[PDB]
């Protein structure tokens, strides 16, 4: 590995530019040689340190000049030649005065931002060459910041907004520090990334791009083929798709190896993903390009090919149907025959598709997906989950399906295998489960799917009761809750109150959730009032910061409901009850507790106020001074519908 | 349940052993109104009794569930923390609930908060 | 002995076998236990600066002697609460000084 | 009815456990669980270098009776054929892996254990059979018949 | 049990300008073999070094033991030197001779 | 009268006030037994050894002969609990006994006997630190005479097996100085 | 790969026990070994995930006429809460190069 | 070095632990010394760098503690010197115990 | 075709009553001891017997060296390696909960202020 | 003191709380990438 | 850095998140609402459906623009949903 | 391959428990209080919820 032994021009090429090699003697040399075999002797032998007692210069270099900011102990290595104070004597001085990064990278913001508009002036000055060959080394350094790292990308923006045809020689080596911003956990740093390839890109010639980026086709490591792949993607939506088209379709038709016709199908996907809807245009092109992979005998090519029919399809929502009208034959055929990922890939693929066909061949084509589709519901593959899941999704969201045969075949073992305790802790599940159950009950009705998952609004676990609450929640929504029986009612509302009390975080879910069933039941709703109110008080104690503003924030999106079916006396209690807290040193709770009134104004008129205005408004003008946020926000609120 | 509070060793032994009529004095509270409420108290015993009318000798698993738990003589129950009270409370409120939705083929998850406080504190 | 018995046994020391001593010595055996202990075993003469910080700070400090950190906490008193309560005659004696009754809390387990 | 089926299994070591678990190739004698330095051991003994127990190797090459060096113990050793083994030996007879020295706990005490030389190791011109450690010593010699060096052990003292 | 940002070669600062390989050659020469070291000569460059080791172990007990090591009245920065950054002055090749050779020699 | 002892007991400083407080209190005499086994059980399963409520337990008695009789009694009461009581409430009472025993509230010992026969790992400890804290008093000598004047069988035979148990016992004690007799028994 | 991330949006939000996903199962010890190393036995696997159990008996896949391995193995233990350690402990292991899965 | 600074930080953050709204001098204080937890290198070279030039330092606020029967002088520095002085004293310290430099007869000692 | 389809079958029970967690079995199996208990100790307190030599003392398995803890606390089988291979899930996991005890109490400190 | 010295960072506790390596053993290749 | 993407005006309506709610898109003004906005589905589609126009949140209301921009005749140019020069997400 | 070190040392479930340095209590300012170490009561020390329902483990463990 990297202990393996070296030569003179391999140690040549490591360090930079004046150093001199040297043996002081032969024989300290010799020691040298003997060192390895001296290692294990010397060590067995005898040897020992001490110190005396006696009395008593201390060089060293921060980096003076005038100021100078601070040196982390590491960056000497990079910033050392501006330590030396040798000074006044040509590029040497070019490097010098390059410093001025290190104002960027470390100091005070006016530093970081006076220092970057000079650097951004004298780049037509310095050329790209010395800049790049400062920076692409810290920018590459192992104990890089978050900040330092956005900054140094700031620089290289700044400055390729200037240079064109100046950075040909360096696209390469830009790119290959570039592409890990493209792959990860950061959001910003992918747009960012993005963005300055684009720049990149746009900013060099295409022949640059495409010269350049070769090699890293074939590379060894799968890493730098698929941040590559997706580099492709960004300098294809700079460059448009028909202009670089006659590369990629001579890619995939490649003979060589198979490694390079994966790449070039995951570039066509990562394509298809940044495009997205501006794909429309050369699909055709696109599809002809990557058919002939899915024939192919290695399988990789086979699986990312599906998957990106599976990307286009999804970006081409639905159109150009017959262009992928060739594609369909084998992927049937193949989904049959397949065991593992590729055929889970197929079914990603089919998946988008469907909606594109008509209701008549995919009348027959869907009810053929219907039976795998089943038999697959209990992989222990959470790949398999995903896809499956939003197949159903798209299968059983299609008009031309039957409401009775889903009830029947599906939901049972629908609600057995996927509602777990496995999903919903995970994001993207817990996501895709909650809009697949959504659309469910967008055919089978409402009655069914709710009256299923109600019993675990008891469940132990947050997350859980989470799920369930917000599919709740977006479910009557849409179907609205006159579908609804009686008892399930009951249970429902109970259901409601006891998950929303207990509450471990704080989030609009279990509240948005809460008002938005309320809302949808109506006038239905007025038997349990009490109940609520008396669970809006007691909690409206309860130990204060945590729940005094949720349950505040409860009154305020209650309010109408309490109104319209006129009881008087929960307004007496929320009026003057409310206005008692007017006093409450905390703010994130009093916030909530003016909103609670304000949505009180809204229905209860002026006149009406069981906490008459003269009371009132005056009590709430010396809040004013509050200083934290949400008191001044709600409180000018307020006084701005009385004072309306 | 006050019936089933003659189901306790001590007490039906008392009585079969008795040879005249006496009146005799206990407290089933022990030593709990030191650290908690009169009518609290009041709620763990009828938990108490109540279990113990249900599924009887279960409930003295619960109440006796490790046999370096013990009992002393000045009191009728055995001496536990607040922490293990809390929790046998629970365990007992599910022998209840359990049994009732056996009996009436419920699915015990399902009922209400006030459904389980009445069928727990009594008649509904 | 605890140290030697475990080095003879090759197997480590658990909690259980050190809950007698737990709370006991003058060190206060649990204080090798704390998180920080690296940091606190490069501090040295903490009892002095102690001593001297009458001087730095104008707040005069009655526990100048010790330091929790390095001796650990040498009393409790939690008793000491059970045993006022009790001798007041417990929790609703005492309250039936108070105004409990007019807050209408169902109990007084819940007081915050 | 020769072999009923062909494969049947195994229920043994694999080559990557042991392999991945010892490697300088892999290795043999594994340290027990006592092993420690013995200069430390001088230290809980409080013992600075002048009254400190090290252990000194002395060389005679067999046919001529000294110093090619003098080797300490103090900083186990494995003693092998010479790159793998760090106590290296010129003799020819010394299987791949040949010997190891442990210094274990018992207090500190030298150790010599046999890895199963194929030839064997003499102690005293008294070979000693393998797989168990035998304590050292001083002044006891190693070279299991006659072997181009020989070996002595020392404490430092005087 | 290694850092993998550690490397064979250490950069070492805070040298004089009168100091003798043989002093060098000497102190760094505990921990193992030396690769081979270099010492600026150039005006800048002037009292740095790098070290380079036929292990990466050996380097490692180095900077442990010497780390902060005196020499004169000078208190050596001792850093593991980095990597990559300015490397392209040389070239890759030079390949086919030796590979030739051992497709030549083993056969393989 | 249980709940009354122990608060006179918390509220008094020293060991001679809460006497003085509980014997003015006039409660009735017969309790004389229970009231002392409250004492026992009151600071013993108080969490550590303190100095104060073993002292009380013993003017009790030189004030009315029965209180020793009460006590003496109580160290009986032991022998059923001697395996059942916790580890560390041996090392309260160990001691705790030490105390009456050393300054003279020795041979109420004899009942106590050594046998891997019946001995609890409990009794073990609880006799083992009984030894550990009143030598730590007499000395080991002055123990040496108390010893040799008491007649303590049980404890100090037959049996050499159980003198084999019995003199190895005290060298893991390792007090072992009042072991010798016993030892030139063994031969 | 994707289970110790949902071990820790399970330790991160103080999930507290019993609520575990671990109590999804509740019926089953046998667990899935797969991305084993070929050279790998049945005697080997046993040696090493006896250390959070007692295995009782694994069925290791092994093609049928090769009789080589294909990769992977149902394991059962002779305890669940030595399932619940393996899954949760055992996973994302080193061996012989290549980290092996494990599942329920 | 980290070990040491750390330990000096939190003992100055000790004296006003308690935070009422301080004072302007104060507040530098505060602000200074969370400065040297975000960037603890820049403070271990700053101050190095004090103890290897400045000989001139800053006037001392003084005020007397009253204890009712004798004074006690109090001095007030201002915070980067105190920053710098309390690492020099960890160090001194720390140094001082490793080397055994004061003899055991000296007893405001740690051990005890 | 009775000894084969019991073969099978039998083997239903085999492998069933073994799929679960044989050492699960056990421990509920010493409930049902514990229900045995009940008849004759109604309410058990103190000196009765069980309790009695209760405090009255106050195949191959693993050898050598310690196993590290595990939260169910499951000494390793017979020939196990002996080695620890772990993600360390199980200390930190360990660590961290033991960790948030000490946070509750630090926690509590502020509350009288 | 020899026994607490048996038993003998938060700047590292403070510092990583400025940023984090936030990365897997996949990507860290990155670090062997050598310029152009 | 953010710019137009000025792709053909569709029939979509434009939609605007709490942020952004009460701005007209080019004056930056609340003023007068009069007219509705339109950006073509290329610019909204799918997880743009009912996003801001700007933020990239949910959309709760829709754009109105100015009467400015209304006699000037900039309401007619290209869908102003803006790009950041990145992607769009 | 054993892991082997020498002696034994000590183990975990502790080896973490109680903060850091810290520093012994303020100056030692009279406005602090904090003389008791735990709650008085068990009601908010017991639990995070003196009740939760559910019949989940009841039924589970039931059989
Ligand atoms: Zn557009
Ligand atoms: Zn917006
Ligand atoms: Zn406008």
């Amino acid at each position: 590995e990297r202990n393996r032994p070296l030569s003179d021009e391999e140690l040549d090429a490591m360090f930079p530019e004046g150093y001199k090699v040297l043996p002081p003697p032969a024989g300290y040399v010799p020691i040298r040689t003997p060192a390895r075999k001296l290692t294990a002797t010397p060590t067995p032998l005898g040897g020992m340190t001490g110190f005396h007692m006696q009395t008593e210069m201390k060089s060293v270099n921060d980096q003076p000049s005038g100021n100078l900011p601070f040196l982390k102990p590491d960056d000497i290595q990079y910033f050392d030649k501006l330590l030396v104070d040798v000074d006044e004597s040509e590029e040497q001085k070019e490097r010098k005065i390059m410093k001025l990064l290190l104002k960027i990278k470390n100091g005070t913001p006016p530093m970081r931002k006076a220092a970057l508009r000079q650097i951004t002036d004298k780049a037509r000055e310095f050329g790209a060459g010395p800049l790049f060959n400062q920076i692409l080394p810290l920018l590459m350094s192992p104990t890089l910041e978050d900040q330092e790292r956005h900054l140094l990308v700031k620089v290289i923006d700044r400055i390729l907004y200037k240079l064109d045809d100046l950075v040909r020689p360096y696209v390469h080596k830009i790119l290959v520090v570039i592409e890990p911003l493209l792959i990860d956990e950061d959001y910003y740093a992918r747009v960012e990334g993005r963005e300055i390839i684009s720049n990149l890109a746009k900013a060099a010639g295409l022949a640059t791009m495409i010269s350049t980026m070769r090699p890293d086709i074939d590379n060894m490591d799968e890493y730098v083929r698929n941040t590559t792949a997706r580099a492709f993607a960004v300098v294809a939506s700079a460059l448009g798709i028909p202009s670089l088209l006659p590369f990629l379709k001579a890619v995939c038709k490649s003979k060589k190896s198979w490694q390079a016709r994966h790449t070039g199908i995951k570039i066509v996907q990562q394509i298809a993903i940044l495009m997205g809807c501006a794909i429309l245009p050369h699909l055709r092109s696109l599809v002809e390009i990557i058919e002939h992979g899915l024939v192919d005998e290695q399988q990789k090519v086979r699986t990312i090919s599906a998957l990106a029919i599976a990307a286009l399809a999804e970006a081409a929502t639905p159109y150009g149907i017959e262009s992928f009208d060739s594609v369909l034959k084998p992927l049937w055929k193949g989904i049959r025959q397949h065991r593992g990922k590729g055929l889970a890939a197929f079914l990603k693929a089919i998946g988008y598709l469907i909606p594109l066909m008509d209701a008549e061949y995919a009348n027959y084509y869907t009810r053929e997906v219907m039976l795998i589709l089943i038999r697959e519901f209990q992989s222990p593959d959470e790949e398999m989950k995903k896809i499956v899941l939003k197949v159903v999704k798209q299968c059983c969201g299609t008009d031309g399906v039957e409401a009775n045969y889903i009830k029947t075949e599906i939901l049972p073992p629908f609600f057995k295998h996927f509602w777990q305790h496995r999903m919903a802790l995970d994001r993207r599940n817990y996501r895709q489960l909650v809009d697949t159950t959504v659309e469910l009950a967008n055919k089978v009705g409402a009655a069914e799917i709710i009256s299923r998952i109600v019993d675990d609004l008891k469940d132990e676990a947050e997350q859980y009761r989470k799920m369930v609450m917000e599919t709740i929640e977006k479910i009557m929504g849409n179907l609205g809750a006159a579908d609804i029986d009686h008892k399930l009612e009951e249970q429902l509302i109970d259901g409601i109150l006891y998950a929303f009390q207990e509450q471990t975080t704080e989030d609009s879910v279990m509240l948005n959730g809460f008002g938005t069933v309320v809302n949808a039941l109506g006038k239905r709703v007025k038997p349990y009032l009490p109940q609520i109110c008396g669970t809006v008080l007691w909690r409206l104690n309860n130990k204060s910061a945590k729940v005094r503003q949720q349950a505040a924030d409860l009154i305020s999106r209650t309010a109408v409901v309490m109104k319209t079916c006129q009881e008087e006396k929960l307004m007496g209690h929320l009026g003057v009850v409310l206005y008692e807290y007017l006093g409450e040193e905390y703010p994130e709770v009093l916030g909530s507790i003016l909103g609670a009134l304000k949505a009180i104004v809204n229905v209860i008129g002026m006149h009406k106020m069981t906490p008459p205005i003269k009371d009132l408004l005056p009590r709430l003008t010396p809040i004013l001074k509050n200083r934290h946020e949400k008191v001044q926000e709600n409180c000018i609120d307020l006084v701005g519908r009385i004072a309306d | 349940p006050f019936q089933a509070c003659l189901k306790v060793e001590k007490f039906g032994d008392l009585i079969l052993k008795a040879t005249e009529p006496q009146m005799v004095l206990f407290n089933l509270y022990d030593d709990w109104l030191k650290t908690i409420s009169s009518y609290t108290a009041f709620s763990r015993l009828i938990l108490i009794l109540r279990a113990l009318h249900v599924n009887n000798d279960r409930a003295k698993v619960i109440l006796k569930p490790d046999k370096t738990t013990i009992t002393e003589p000045h009191h009728i129950w055995p001496t536990l923390t607040d922490e293990e009270w809390i929790k046998v409370e629970v365990q007992l409120k599910d022998l209840i609930l359990a049994d009732y939705g056996k009996k009436n083929n419920v699915n015990v998850a399902s009922l209400t908060q006030s459904e389980i406080r009445d069928i727990i504190l009594g008649m509904e | 002995l605890k140290r030697q018995e475990a080095i003879a046994q090759n197997r480590r020391l658990t909690l259980e076998d050190l809950e007698d001593s737990w709370d006991r010595g003058i060190p206060r055996i649990n204080t090798l236990f704390q998180k920080d202990r690296h940091t606190l075993a490069y501090d040295k003469g903490w009892r002095v600066r102690t001593d001297f910080k009458q001087y730095q700070v104008l707040k005069q400090n009655p526990f100048w002697w010790t330091h929790q950190r390095h001796d650990g906490k040498l009393w409790n008193l939690n008793n000491y609460r059970t045993d006022m309560i009790q001798a007041l005659g417990g929790v609703e004696g005492i309250l039936e000084h108070t105004l409990f009754k007019g807050t209408y809390f169902p109990t007084w387990e819940g007081l915050f | 009815n020769l072999q009923a089926q062909e494969e049947e299994r195994e229920f043994y070591n694999a080559r990557r456990r042991e392999h991945r678990q010892r490697n300088d190739p892999g290795g043999n004698n594994k340290e027990k669980e006592v092993p420690a330095k013995e200069k430390p051991s001088f230290e809980l003994s409080g013992a600075l270098l002048e009254d400190t127990n090290t252990f000194r190797g002395v060389v005679i090459k067999y046919s001529e009776p000294k110093r090619w060096r003098l080797y300490p113990f103090k900083n186990a050793y494995l003693l092998g054929r010479h790159p793998i083994d760090h106590p290296s030996c010129s003799k020819q007879h010394a299987v791949f892996q040949y010997r190891l020295v442990e210094y274990t706990r018992a207090r500190v005490k030298p150790y010599i254990i046999d890895l199963g030389s194929g030839n064997g190791t003499f102690l005293n011109n008294k070979r000693i059979e393998p797989q168990r450690y035998y304590e050292l010593k001083e002044k006891d010699v190693l070279k299991e018949i006659d072997d181009e060096d020989e070996e002595e052990e020392e404490e430092v003292s005087d | 049990r290694l850092p993998p940002e550690v490397n064979r070669i250490l950069y070492i600062r805070n040298l004089p300008y009168k100091i003798t390989a043989e002093e060098m050659y000497d102190i760094f020469g505990k921990y193992g073999p030396i690769r081979q070291i270099r010492v600026g000569n150039t005006p800048e460059t002037r009292g740095t070094a790098y070290v380079v080791y036929e292990d990466i172990f050996d380097a490692k007990n180095a900077c442990d033991h010497l780390s902060g090591f005196n020499v004169c009245n000078r208190y050596l920065v001792v850093l593991y030197y980095n990597a990559n950054r300015a490397f392209q002055k040389m070239d890759t090749k030079k390949k086919e001779e030796q590979l030739k050779l051992l497709k030549e020699k083993y056969g393989i | 009268f249980r709940r009354t002892i122990y608060l006179a007991i918390q509220s008094s400083l020293d060991f001679e006030e809460c006497a003085h407080k509980l014997l003015k209190m006039e409660f009735p005499e017969s309790q004389t037994k229970e009231l002392c086994n409250m004492i026992l059980d009151c600071c013993a399963q108080q969490r550590t050894y303190e100095k104060f409520f073993g002292l009380l337990a013993g003017r009790f008695c030189m004030l009315k002969k029965e209180y020793m009789e009460s006590f003496e009694g109580i160290f009986k009461e032991q022998y059923d609990t001697i395996h059942r009581l916790e580890t560390n409430k041996l090392r309260n009472v160990a001691k705790m006994f030490a105390h009456l025993l050393y300054t003279d509230s020795w041979s109420v010992l004899e009942c106590i006997k050594l046998s891997e026969e019946t001995t609890t790992s409990s009794s073990r400890i609880f006799v083992k630190i009984f030894f550990q804290e009143l030598c730590e008093y007499m000395g080991l000598p002055k123990l040496n005479a108390r010893l040799k004047d008491e007649t303590l069988q049980p404890f100090f035979e037959d049996n050499p097996r159980n003198t084999r148990f019995a003199i190895n016992f005290f060298t893991s004690i390792g007090l072992g100085g009042l072991t010798d007799e016993l030892r030139e028994h063994l031969k | 790969k994707l289970i110790n991330e949902l071990n820790e949006r399970e330790v991160q939000l103080g999930v507290a026990d019993k609520v575990s996903w671990h109590s999804e199962y509740k019926d089953s010890a046998w667990i899935f070994l797969g991305g084993l190393p070929y050279e790998l036995t049945e005697g080997d696997i046993i040696c090493v995930f006896s250390q959070y159990g007692e295995i009782v008996n694994i069925n290791l896949v092994r093609d049928k006429k090769t009789g080589k391995s294909k990769g992977f193995c149902f394991l059962c233990y002779e305890d669940q809460r030595s399932t619940i350690l393996a899954v949760d402990n055992f996973n994302g292991i080193k061996i012989k190069g290549r980290t092996i899965r494990v599942d329920h | 070095d980290t070990k040491l600074l750390i330990l000096a930080l939190e003992r100055l953050k000790e004296a006003y632990s308690v935070k009422s709204r301080l004072n302007q001098s104060q507040r530098e204080e505060l602000g200074l010394i969370e400065q040297a937890y975000d960037n603890p290198h820049e403070a271990l070279s700053r101050i190095k760098r004090h103890l290897l030039t400045q000989r001139a330092f800053k006037e001392v606020g003084i005020e007397f503690m009253d204890l009712y029967s004798h004074l006690v002088p109090v001095y007030d520095v201002e915070p980067l010197e105190k920053i710098t002085d309390a690492y020099l004293d960890q160090y001194l310290w720390y140094e001082a115990d490793k080397r055994r430099l004061f003899p055991p007869w000296i007893k405001p000692a740690d051990t005890e | 075709q009775r000894r084969k389809a019991e073969k099978d079958s039998e083997r239903d029970e085999l492998y069933a009553q073994w799929g679960k967690g044989l050492a699960q079995s056990r421990q509920q199996q010493q409930n049902v001891e514990d229900a045995m208990k009940e008849m004759q100790k109604p309410l058990a307190r103190y000196i009765d017997d069980e309790d009695l030599d209760r405090m009255l003392r106050e195949r191959p398995r693993y050898s050598g060296p310690a196993p590290p803890p595990n939260r169910f606390n499951i000494w390793p089988g017979y020939r196990w390696d002996g080695v620890d291979r772990s993600n360390g899930f199980e200390q930190k996991r360990f660590a961290r909960l033991a960790s948030k005890k000490a946070v509750e109490e630090l926690a509590y400190k502020w509350s009288v202020e | 003191p020899g026994y607490h010295a048996p038993v003998a960072d938060p700047f590292a506790e403070h510092r990583p709380p400025k940023i984090a390596d936030r990365e897997d053993e996949y990507k860290k290749h990155r670090r062997t990438m050598i310029i152009s | 850095d953010l710019i137009f993407c000025r792709k053909q005006a569709g029939v979509a309506i434009g939609r605007l998140c709490e942020k952004c709610d009460g701005k007209c898109v080019i004056c930056d003004s609340y003023v007068r609402p009069c007219t509705l906005v339109r950006i073509c589905d290329e610019c909204n589609y799918g997880s743009y459906q009912g996003r801001c126009v700007i933020c990239g949140g949910p959309g709760v209301s829709d754009a109105y623009y100015c009467k400015e921009c209304t006699i000037q005749e900039k309401d007619r140019d290209g869908c102003p949903k803006i790009v950041n020069l990145g992607s769009s997400k | 391959n054993p892991r082997t070190s020498n002696e034994v040392q000590y183990d975990q479930r502790l080896f973490n428990q109680s903060k850091g340095m810290d520093s012994g209590f303020a100056g030692g300012e009279d406005e602090i209080y904090n003389v008791y170490d735990q709650a008085w009561r068990g009601g908010k020390d017991m639990a995070q919820s003196i009740y939760r329902p559910s019949k989940n483990l009841d039924k589970d463990m039931y059989g």
